């Protein structure tokens, strides 16, 4: 058993009336710094891992495309459209 | 890039024409495609903000060239991928592929249809299409035209 005499001590007997202001801007600063770690560091990791499999498997991201069949209409010089839709699937593999 | 193969090239006009459909046509198209060089201007500019902010702040210029650096790194990064503008490129390149294909038709029988456009311009005094006007009739006959 290892001789923790003093810690039980402090750990039974605390001040219970006893706190410290904190300086507001080194708190800040700490935070912020931790916030830069985070986002400037770690969002490469996350932003990988989120967008990497959307890069190598884009056809599961876009479930539905459209087709389009057009014919001419000469006596006003338009062009008439008519549209499909389709399940986007792979093609000429 | 059979599809681009087929189309050989494409012109801001039919982008335009295609903006009906889809208004960032040509922000998926550039995209897409390696037409021009993207700089992330929405990052720098918020780069140059950070930078302003450091400068009244009093930062150290290591700290405000990483906050520079950091937006157009994020600028960079959702710029550069996105696959689902590639299936709005193959869509608009479908539509554009149909579109030549039908005004190739039109400039082939323009001289033929020459004698009877005049025509159709003098008795009918509606620009709607031709196909359109003769569903509108086929259905109007269906409709209120006796069996007998
Ligand atoms: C559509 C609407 C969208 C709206 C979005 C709104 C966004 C608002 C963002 C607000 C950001 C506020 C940042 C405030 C930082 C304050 C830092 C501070 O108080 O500490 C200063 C400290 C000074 O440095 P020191 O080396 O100690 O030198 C002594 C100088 N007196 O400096 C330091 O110790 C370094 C501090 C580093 C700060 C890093 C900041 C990172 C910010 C990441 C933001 C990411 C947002 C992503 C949004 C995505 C949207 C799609």
């Amino acid at each position: 058993m290892l001789d923790d005499t003093k810690y039980i001590q402090m750990a039974q007997k605390f001040p219970r009336n006893v706190s410290v202001q904190l300086n507001k801007k080194l708190f800040v600063t700490r935070t912020w710094f931790r916030n830069y770690y985070f986002v400037g560091v770690f969002g490469i990791f996350a932003y990988f891992i989120y967008n990497q499999p959307k890069i190598f498997a884009p056809f599961s991201g876009y479930p539905t495309t459209v087709a389009y069949k057009a014919q001419p209409d000469f006596l006003n010089d338009q062009v008439i459209f008519y549209s499909q839709q389709r399940q986007n699937t792979l093609k000429n593999f | 890039l059979r599809r681009k193969q087929q189309l050989g090239k494409i012109y801001p006009e039919e982008v335009s024409s295609y903006t009906q459909i889809n208004p960032d046509i040509a922000n998926d198209l550039n995209l897409t495609f390696n037409a021009k060089l993207l700089w992330p201007v929405r990052g720098m500019t918020v780069g140059a903000g950070f930078f302003a902010f450091a400068h009244l702040f009093n930062l150290p210029y290591s700290f405000r060239l990483g906050l520079f650096v950091l937006p157009t790194a994020v600028e960079l990064a959702f710029t550069w991928g996105n696959k689902t503008s590639q299936f709005k490129s193959i869509e608009f390149m479908d539509y554009l592929l149909q579109y030549r294909v039908s005004k190739a038709l039109l400039e082939k029988n323009a001289k033929h249809f020459a004698e009877k456009k005049a025509a159709y311009q003098k008795e009918i005094n509606s620009s709607q299409s031709v196909q359109d006007l003769y569903n509108q009739l086929i259905t109007l006959v269906s409709e209120q035209a006796p069996s007998e």
